[PDB]
């Protein structure tokens, strides 16, 4: 077992923003929880990723 | 928008200036912009001291 | 890339599959937004736009990332079908469909682009037959070289047109997902610096 | 919960959890160079100062 910080934080009436081309190498039940922690409750917004949603591939 | 880690404590200043205003100018929904530069400067909402 | 239904690969639709379940547990409502930029390397030829010398536009990140010209249908369909695939897991999970149309925006150079420093990428020629075919009206020439230049009168029916052209795109999006989805509710961002302090009177002239 | 993934970005890879103790890595491959890197980091340099974890090198 390691040590953790797991301080919940006040509401302070604010939604969160995010982008999936910063957020692909994070598992998202991390992301949710901890923004969900700091006190963004009500709203959320992601941007698509620009290169790691759409079907592709590479040919000669 | 912060981007560079190195005026976190310079942009995020002004930040909070501009909260201000969009509280008193009624605006229903507020969010920060981006979540990983939340989490990279880690921003915190706490009441200022009444120090000084 | 035409016909297929489904733009997005499962790996990134998954992702969003669990991304979604945690937050109706949490009661917060989700908004989605897509936009006309997509990677260089794998873009299609004829979507790109592109500037007075061929050079396709181009972006600051690396790898450089191309746009979308708004006046093709096809480029528009690809966008659109990725709002649907998206939009389609917020009802299997009782939410409520909330789409962004993401930055319309013709590309001019702004910032450093490399070779077209501040050229416009107005100039493909597919656009070209099109503005001929409806409009009847020649190209202005020549073409424009650096956005800060000044204008000359004659460009200025062109470039109206343009703008003109770029509304009906984000119009025609917003159709077609609204056309599946009754109940959707539609946004656009805004650049408020960009509105009220222009780079150029071309650039507000044309991307408004 | 606190793996992390990391891979050229000529490909897509995504992580999500479904058990107690299990993981998915859904990947989908393009190019034969492609090298998808599922790893686990010592010290938390992701998560909030409030919610990062104890560092410990020791393995042992």
């Amino acid at each position: 077992q390691l040590g953790q910080r797991k301080y919940p934080q006040v509401v302070m009436g604010m939604g969160m923003t995010s982008g999936f081309d910063d957020g692909y190498n994070l598992t998202p039940e991390r992301q949710v929880k901890m923004a969900y922690g700091l006190g963004y409750r009500d709203w959320w917004t992601t941007y698509i990723g620009m290169s790691h949603y759409w079907k592709g591939l590479t040919a000669f | 928008f912060v981007l560079l880690p190195e005026d976190a404590k310079k942009i995020w200043a002004d930040v909070d200036k501009a909260w201000g205003l969009a509280l008193e100018a009624g605006i229903p929904h507020i969010y920060p912009w981006s979540y990983t530069q939340v989490m990279r400067d880690g921003v915190i909402y706490a009441v200022p001291k009444v120090c000084g | 890339p035409v016909s297929e239904p489904e733009p997005i690969n499962m790996p990134t639709m998954e992702f969003y599959k669990r991304f979604l379940s945690l937050l109706h547990e949490r009661d917060m409502k989700f908004v989605n937004s897509v936009a006309y930029e997509i990677l260089n390397f794998f873009m299609p030829d004829e979507w790109k736009q592109l500037n007075w010398k061929g050079d396709p536009a181009l972006s600051g990140w690396y790898p450089p990332s191309s746009f979308i010209q708004p006046t093709n249908k096809d480029a528009l369909d690809f966008v659109s079908k990725a709002q649907c695939q998206i939009l389609k897991e917020c009802q299997n999970l009782g939410m409520e469909l909330y789409f962004q149309i993401g930055e319309p925006w013709w590309w001019d150079g702004s910032y450093n682009t490399g070779e077209g420093k501040n050229a416009p990428c107005i100039y493909d020629p597919k656009t070209m037959a099109l503005y001929k075919e409806e409009t009847g009206n020649d190209v202005p020439t020549p073409w424009i070289k650096d956005i800060f230049a000044p204008v000359e009168e004659h460009q200025w029916p062109y470039v109206d047109w343009l703008c003109t052209k770029l509304g009906q795109s984000t119009n025609y999006i917003r159709d077609y997902v609204k056309g599946k989805f009754p109940d959707a509710q539609a946004t656009l961002l805004f650049f408020t610096p960009q509105i009220m302090s222009p780079a150029s009177e071309l650039t507000g002239r044309l991307n408004f | 919960e606190y793996w992390v993934v990391d891979y050229n970005a000529l490909m897509v890879a995504t992580i999500i959890p479904y058990g107690s103790k299990s993981f998915k890595v859904p990947c989908q491959w393009r190019t034969n160079k492609d090298f998808l890197g599922v790893r686990w980091m010592t010290e938390d340099t992701f998560d909030h100062h409030l919610y990062r974890y104890e560092t410990d090198p020791n393995y042992l």
